[PDB]
């Protein structure tokens, strides 16, 4: 389901065979022209279609093109070298900027930013002023 | 000594058994020291010929060499022979190393890698035998330069006949 | 029909290498392999003959004669008369040994044969191998030598004569 | 003679030290204790 | 799926300056440090591609690839816990003539698919499953 | 069967051109043999009349343009090391192409291994073949006539041309 | 002075090196005492060709213009033709060292234990066992033992060597001379 | 026709087929090289390589060094290659330590410590002797004349 | 850490070369390494003062020793 392109010298290097490696798949209703992150215009297929990319950003990016396309449908994976595989992005299958019930918030400070701690306080204890 | 020894070409009338006194067996391993002892044997037994050939019977028609002395000729022969020299010698190591890389042999085994004359016998038995003759004469040899060259520096250290010198 | 299984074929590919197809048969191939053969064993013994004399070397009785293709023409026809002689005995001599490649002489009176030069089939086809390169060698080799001295007197193209290193012969 | 020692400490000093020393920091920041 | 496998990786996070492992892992289980190419017939990276009779340019031979079929897994398990929650919250509701849980997952996603199903709140849910 | 598969070489002027029947009982190997060398033995003039030509002219500028205009004459004042290095040079070259022609799916002639992007089907491709041979073709018989000139007219430049 | 538990220290101390044999360990006494003996032949060599005069062209000096700044001793002053040649024969020797050291072969005794090498366990063991104040006698002949025997008695000599030069004041050379009889000069 | 294709058909990766990356002229030549060819060891591979790289190290310290005039110019140039010989050595050793460790099991794999030591050591006999075969063939230069 | 800068795991777990020039930088601030007290750190800089102590006699003993032995004092 790869979609049509002519090869470029801007893919992915050896990380992407040892270290890690990142792949985004979506689905269109006609064939036309987008430009990858990595250089050049490739033809997307009518259906669906899978492209891989040695960056997360390099997904991200392509995704916010083919939201001009009207295509919202795009899913990134990240796979290992061994073949594990991590759905990462729509995670809770609602895109982050609508809040969904059934997330809990993740580092949040109660406070206004000028309330964190004075570096001199926590000298020699190894944590930070913005972690204490 | 080493007991592969025993089970090896080598021992004959004049050495029944193993001789290998300092057991040197125990250090250099039994294969090395076979293929260095063939390998510096049939070259000294080219070296007794060459230390007196050009002497007795003569030599070719160049003047790049003028003395007949062995020791002294190596200086007067001109760099490029020796370059030669050592090319030819390459090019034999490495036939001795494709050849056996082919499962011929150069150490006495079943296919001859070397053999232009045809005279490698079939029976297993002549075979053993041959490569008795052959060592010997290598042992020989070996002791022979060394003698030549003995008599040469220091006089008298060995009893070589007066041509040879 | 396909001859690539005998002997002297150029390569594995080429196999038989005839551009004008003069063989057609087993029948012909024979033939010409015999007169190849027949050739080639003369080719070898001239080229070393003319190299000898061009030299400089002469038979006793036989220092004031000239070398190469001169030789035949100044030297007496008497004094070669004796070579058909001993060429044409030899030819009558040599006898083919039936149901054997072309040229195999076993059936001579004299004994002639593999003898004890060959053992395995396998060394009895390179000796043979080895007799025909050599000989189509030779048989170029003196034609190229005997064409250079009429062109410029020089049969060996790069030096007058060669000079033999033979001690024991001294 | 100690007047030859300035032929042979130099060559030392400028040449062997700073190669043996780059030498062993490099394997010391390529080893993963 | 091991859920966890970019997690158990070899990195320590240090105390003070580091976000930590996040919600994936911070680096990938396997070490980046392998070596160069190597001559025909042989093999570097572990479970490295042979380049056949290019071996240097073997590290261009891809072996590490996505599924379609096993993407839908994927998707499938990373998303099961937000999945849990929505037909949990649905059944709180007091959903028409209820059966279990999983038995209404399975019916509210033979319908809506499953991506639709994630996407679509419980108020929308209970309308869809009046009948 | 090479003569029902030959698509290159055979052009308009003369279509395919035996008139000797030289390729008539000859089998895929011999006949790849020949066209390996037709094209090797064209390869070569094409490039030997260009510099026969650029010496012939005068635009020789090496060794301080000391060797002669005449191009058979400057041969015999090269020095022999130059030679040397040619032929072992191209020597070399030679048992690269060996080990080219021994891998599968060889296309005879074919050095840089065209054969991996474009087949004969394309025309274009073909044509261009073609253009290379019939060239070739006429350079062999080219080189050949200007040696004679050299040798016997006595003449190393155009006779034909250069009365404007 | 149980001796052992220095070199432990030192190991412990300096770890890294101690893994392929450096410092104090018997590889070391065996190889620097080979090294020693070699060289008392070498030096005896350089006192009889001293007192001998076989040197060729000695106490003169290396030209500035055949050769370079390289063979200045001092400004424009250059070095003997003496000491250039004791110098070349070490260097022929350095040579062979440096290539057994480099490309070593199979059945070889390596000069840092590598345990990567066929020879690694041979080594080991042998270190093990040849260890001891008093030279063990039973072991003559060509054997590690009396390698290691030989090989101290060679470095204490040098030693001994350059105090007594310094004590009665005289050089290297004519110690040796002395000890010898006086034969070299 | 087109002359340039996605690097074994596939269209992501960072390569592509040019007539340079992939002509059986560069396919035969890398695969013949000591470095890839099939069957050579370890000890072999980096002979060859060291036969082939001291060989020509010598002509620029021989003519361009500052003994050039000397008499003695060529054996100078001889020591300084050597010299060179023995920090490329240096490195090759150090490398080694990093990239691959201690202790190995594979084995005749070029990548492993036991291959590349024995590599090592294969490049700096072959080196050193080829430069002293380049010495004794530059003493005297053949004029190939008749 | 078990690489290089063995005072910070965030520069030791470093995939790039700021690994090695970072600690090289940072290797005198005892303040910020890793696992620091404040006594370790007093005692710790106690004795790089005698190092640097150390390191400046051994200068003053250079110059002397190079002026007696090859200078034009007298
Ligand atoms: C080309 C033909 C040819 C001719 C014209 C001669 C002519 C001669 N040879 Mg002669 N020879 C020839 C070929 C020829 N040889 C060949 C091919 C050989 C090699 C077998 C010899 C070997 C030979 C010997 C061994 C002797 C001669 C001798 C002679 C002389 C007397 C002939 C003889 O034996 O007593 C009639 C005479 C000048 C004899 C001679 O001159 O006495 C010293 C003599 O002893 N020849
Ligand atoms: C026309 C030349 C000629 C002559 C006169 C002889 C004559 C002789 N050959 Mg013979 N031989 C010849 C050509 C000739 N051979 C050739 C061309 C070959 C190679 C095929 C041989 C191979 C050959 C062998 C193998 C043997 C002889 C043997 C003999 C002797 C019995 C006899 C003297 C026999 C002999 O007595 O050997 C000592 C013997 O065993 N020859
Ligand atoms: C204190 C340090 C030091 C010393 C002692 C030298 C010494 C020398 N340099 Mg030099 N150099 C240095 C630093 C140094 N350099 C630095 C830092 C640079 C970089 C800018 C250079 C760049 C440089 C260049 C570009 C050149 C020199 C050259 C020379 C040589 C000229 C004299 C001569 O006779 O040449 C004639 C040469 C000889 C008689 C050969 C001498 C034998 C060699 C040196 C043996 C080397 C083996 C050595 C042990 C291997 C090192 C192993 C490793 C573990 C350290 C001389 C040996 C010239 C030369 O010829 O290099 C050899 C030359 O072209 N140097
Ligand atoms: C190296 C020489 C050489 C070789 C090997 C070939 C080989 C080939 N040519 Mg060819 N050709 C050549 C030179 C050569 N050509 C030249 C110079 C011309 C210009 C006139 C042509 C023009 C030509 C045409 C127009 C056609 C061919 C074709 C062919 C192929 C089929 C015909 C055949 O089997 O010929 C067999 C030929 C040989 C086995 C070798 C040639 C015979 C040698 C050269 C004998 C020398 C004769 C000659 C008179 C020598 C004197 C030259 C000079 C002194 C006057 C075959 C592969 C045909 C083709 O491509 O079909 C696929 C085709 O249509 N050729
Ligand atoms: C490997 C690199 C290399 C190097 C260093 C040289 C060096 C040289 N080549 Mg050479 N050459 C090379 C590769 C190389 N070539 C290749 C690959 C080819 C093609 C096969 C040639 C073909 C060639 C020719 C045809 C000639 C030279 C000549 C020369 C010499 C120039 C004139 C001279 O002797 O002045 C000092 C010089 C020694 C010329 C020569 O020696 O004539 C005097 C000459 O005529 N070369
Ligand atoms: C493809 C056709 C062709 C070819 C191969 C040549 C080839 C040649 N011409 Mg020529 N020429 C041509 C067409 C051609 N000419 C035409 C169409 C004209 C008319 C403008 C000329 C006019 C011409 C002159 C006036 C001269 C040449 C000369 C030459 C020779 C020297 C090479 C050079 O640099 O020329 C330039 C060379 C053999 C030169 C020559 O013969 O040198 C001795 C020369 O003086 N040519
Ligand atoms: C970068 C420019 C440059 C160049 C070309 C030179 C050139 C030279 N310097 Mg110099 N030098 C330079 C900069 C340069 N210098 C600088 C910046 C300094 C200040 C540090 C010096 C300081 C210096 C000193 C102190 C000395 C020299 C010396 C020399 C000479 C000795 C050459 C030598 O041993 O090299 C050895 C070279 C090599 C081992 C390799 C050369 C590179 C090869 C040929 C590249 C091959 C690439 C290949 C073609 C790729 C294709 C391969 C494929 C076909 C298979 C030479 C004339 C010495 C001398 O006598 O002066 C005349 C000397 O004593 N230099
Ligand atoms: C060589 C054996 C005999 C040499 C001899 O007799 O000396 C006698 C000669 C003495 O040649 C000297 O040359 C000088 C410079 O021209 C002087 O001017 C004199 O000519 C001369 O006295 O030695 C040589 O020069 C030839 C030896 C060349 C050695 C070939 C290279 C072998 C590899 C060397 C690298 C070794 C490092 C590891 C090896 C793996
Ligand atoms: C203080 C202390 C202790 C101690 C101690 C003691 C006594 C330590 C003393 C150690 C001592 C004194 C060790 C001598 C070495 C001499 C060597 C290595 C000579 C090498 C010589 C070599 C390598 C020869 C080289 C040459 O051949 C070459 C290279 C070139 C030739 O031209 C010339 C020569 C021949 C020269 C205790 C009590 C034991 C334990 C306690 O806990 C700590
Ligand atoms: C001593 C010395 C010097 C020297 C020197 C010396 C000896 C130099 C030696 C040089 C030498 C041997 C150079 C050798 C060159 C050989 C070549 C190209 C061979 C090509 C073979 C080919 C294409 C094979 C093709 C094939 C055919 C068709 C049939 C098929 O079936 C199979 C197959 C077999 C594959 C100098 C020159 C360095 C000067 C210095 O100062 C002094
Ligand atoms: C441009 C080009 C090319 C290339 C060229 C080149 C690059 C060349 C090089 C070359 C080279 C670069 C060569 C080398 C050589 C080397 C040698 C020849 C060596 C030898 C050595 C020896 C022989 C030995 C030694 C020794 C040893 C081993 C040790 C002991 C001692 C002795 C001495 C014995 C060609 C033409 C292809 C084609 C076109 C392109």
């Amino acid at each position: 389901p790869f979609p049509t392109f002519g090869g470029s010298t801007g893919g992915w290097l050896r990380a992407a065979e040892v270290e890690e490696k990142y792949a985004i798949t979506w689905t269109s209703t006609k064939e036309q022209i987008f430009e990858m992150p990595t250089g050049g215009a490739a033809i997307m297929r009518n259906g669906e279609n899978l492209l891989y990319l040695a960056r997360k950003e390099q997904c991200l990016a392509l995704s916010t093109q083919l939201r001009t396309f009207k295509i919202n449908d795009y899913k990134i994976y990240r796979i290992f070298p061994s073949g594990e595989v991590q759905y990462l992005h729509p995670k809770d299958g609602v895109f982050p900027e609508k809040v969904n019930p059934g997330r809990t918030s993740v580092n949040s400070r109660g406070f206004s930013i000028g309330k964190n701690p004075n570096p001199a306080s926590i000298k020699f204890s190894g944590i930070t002023t913005y972690e204490s | 000594y080493a007991s592969e020894l025993d089970s090896m070409t080598g021992t004959g009338i004049e050495s029944p058994k193993v001789f290998d006194p300092l057991n040197l067996s125990d250090y250099v391993p039994v294969d090395w020291a076979r293929r260095a002892e063939l390998s510096n044997g049939r070259s000294a037994m080219l070296a007794t010929v060459g230390w007196f050939f050009p002497k007795v019977f003569g030599t070719f028609d160049s003047t790049d060499v003028t003395t007949t002395d062995p020791i002294d000729a190596i200086m007067q022969a001109d760099p490029q022979w020796w370059a030669q020299w050592i090319l030819i010698c390459g090019v034999f190591e490495t036939w001795k190393y494709k050849k056996e890389m082919e499962g011929k042999s150069f150490l006495g085994g079943a296919d001859p890698a070397v053999d232009y004359l045809k005279l490698w016998p079939a029976d297993a038995a002549a075979q053993e035998e041959m490569k008795t003759k052959e060592l010997k004469n290598a042992r020989l040899a070996m002791i022979g330069i060394a003698g030549f060259a003995a008599n040469h520096f220091i006089p008298g250290s060995c009893p070589v006949p007066d041509f040879i010198a | 029909a396909d001859f690539s299984g005998e002997i002297g074929a150029a390569n594995a590919e080429l196999g038989c290498w005839d551009p004008l197809n003069f063989c057609t048969d087993q029948a012909s191939f024979d033939k010409m392999r015999y007169a190849e053969l027949k050739h080639g064993r003369v080719a070898q013994l001239a080229a070393w003959g003319y190299a000898t004399t061009w030299s400089g070397a002469r038979f006793p009785g036989c220092e004031d004669f000239p070398a190469g293709h001169e030789a035949v023409l100044k030297i007496g026809t008497e004094n070669l008369i004796p070579v058909l002689v001993v060429a044409g005995a030899l030819e009558t001599l040599w006898k083919q040994k039936e149901g054997s490649f072309p040229g195999d002489f076993s059936a001579t009176s004299f004994p002639v044969g593999f003898g004890p030069f060959a053992k395995t089939e396998a060394d009895m086809i390179d000796l043979r191998t080895k007799e025909l390169n050599n000989g189509r060698a030779a048989m170029m080799g003196i034609l190229g030598m005997i064409v250079h001295e009429q062109i410029d007197g020089k049969p060996f193209i790069f030096f007058d004569k060669f000079e033999i290193y033979a001690p024991f012969g001294n | 003679a100690a007047s030859f020692l300035p032929s042979i400490l130099v060559p030392l000093v400028g040449l062997i030290f700073p190669a043996f020393s780059m030498a062993l920091f490099f394997l010391y920041v390529q080893t993963d204790d | 799926v091991d859920l966890d496998y970019g997690m158990k990786n070899s990195y320590v996070p240090a105390t003070g300056g580091d976000g930590g492992q996040g919600q994936f892992g911070a680096q990938s289980p396997n070490d980046w440090r392998v070596a160069g190419t190597s001559p025909v017939g042989e093999t570097s990276y572990a479970g490295a591609a042979d380049g056949g009779e290019e071996p240097w340019f073997a590290e261009a031979i891809s072996t590490v690839s996505l599924d379609l079929q096993k993407a839908d897994e994927t998707l499938k398990a990373f998303t099961k816990d937000a999945a849990a929650f929505k037909i949990e919250e649905f059944a709180a509701e007091k959903p028409y003539g209820f059966t279990s849980s999983d038995a209404a997952m399975e019916e509210l996603v033979g319908k809506l698919g499953y991506s639709k199903f994630l996407e679509m709140s419980t108020k929308q849910l209970m309308k869809t499953w009046g009948t | 069967a090479w003569r029902d598969e030959v698509v290159v070489g055979i052009t308009a002027p003369v279509g395919f051109f035996d008139p000797l029947g030289l390729s008539k009982g000859k089998d895929d190997a011999t006949m790849a043999y020949y066209r390996e060398a037709e094209l090797k033995n064209g390869r070569v003039a094409m490039a030997a009349c260009l510099g026969w030509y650029l010496n012939a002219g005068g635009v020789h500028p090496a060794f301080n343009s000391e060797l002669s205009n005449d191009p058979l004459k400057a041969m015999v004042e090269l020095p022999a090391v130059g030679w040397l290095q040619f032929v072992l040079g191209c020597g070399a070259i030679e048992w690269l192409g060996q080990q080219i022609k021994e891998r599968p799916g060889y296309v005879p002639g074919d050095l840089l291994g065209a054969s991996y992007w474009v087949d004969n089907s394309d025309e274009g491709w073909v044509m261009y073949q073609n253009k290379e041979l019939n060239n070739g073709r006429l350079a062999m018989l080219a080189i050949v006539g200007m040696v004679y000139q050299d040798v016997f007219v006595g003449d190393y430049g155009d006779m034909m041309y250069k009365q404007l | 002075s149980v001796f052992d538990d220095a070199v432990k220290d030192w190991a412990e101390e300096y770890p890294q090196f101690a893994a392929w044999g450096w410092g104090p360990s018997v590889q070391a006494e065996i190889w620097n005492g080979r090294h020693a003996m070699f060289g008392w032949v070498v030096m005896c060599a350089c006192a009889y060709a001293k007192g001998h005069g076989l040197i060729p062209d000695a106490d003169q000096t290396l030209d500035l213009k055949e050769w370079g700044t390289l063979a200045t001793i001092s400004g424009k002053n250059t070095i003997t033709n003496e000491r250039a040649i004791i110098l070349i024969a070490n260097v022929h020797a350095l040579m062979v060292g440096l290539a057994a050291t480099i490309s070593p072969n199979s059945f070889a005794d390596t000069l840092l234990l590598d345990p990567n090498h066929p020879m690694y366990e041979w080594q080991m063991e042998r270190n093990s066992k040849l260890g001891g104040v008093m030279p063990n006698l039973g072991k003559m002949g060509v054997t590690p033992e009396a390698e290691l025997a030989n090989g101290r008695m060679a470095m204490m000599g040098i030693i001994t060597c350059i105090a007594y030069s310094g004590i009665q004041g005289q050089s290297m050379i004519d110690t040796i001379n002395e000890w010898v009889g006086g034969a070299y000069f | 026709a087109n002359f340039i294709k996605p690097y074994n058909d596939d269209p992501f990766v960072g390569h592509l087929a040019t007539p340079i990356t992939s002509s059986s002229l560069t396919r035969a030549l890398l695969k013949n090289l000591p470095a890839y060819r099939f069957g050579l060891t370890p000890l072999l591979r980096g002979l060859e390589i060291g036969l082939a790289h001291g060989y020509f190290l010598i002509g620029p310290f021989a003519q361009l060094g500052p003994l050039r005039n000397s008499d003695i110019g060529l054996l100078a140039g001889f020591l300084s290659t050597i010299g060179l010989i023995l920090i490329l050595t240096l490195g090759l050793t150090i490398y080694g330590a990093a990239a691959f460790g201690q202790e190995k099991s594979n084995g005749s794999e070029l990548q492993t410590k036991k291959s590349w030591d024995q590599f090592k050591g294969g490049f700096f006999v072959g080196a050193c002797g080829s430069a002293g075969f380049a010495f004794i063939c530059l003493s005297s230069i053949p004029t190939f004349a008749l | 850490a078990t690489k290089f800068p063995k005072f910070s795991q965030a520069l030791a777990q470093d995939p790039a070369t700021r690994r090695i020039w970072y600690g090289i930088a940072t290797a005198h601030d005892l303040e910020a390494h890793d696992g620091m007290t404040e006594e370790n750190l007093y005692q710790k800089i106690f004795a790089s003062h005698f190092g640097h102590l150390a390191i400046i006699f051994l200068w003053t003993s250079g110059n002397l020793f190079h002026v007696a032995w090859q200078g034009n004092f007298e």
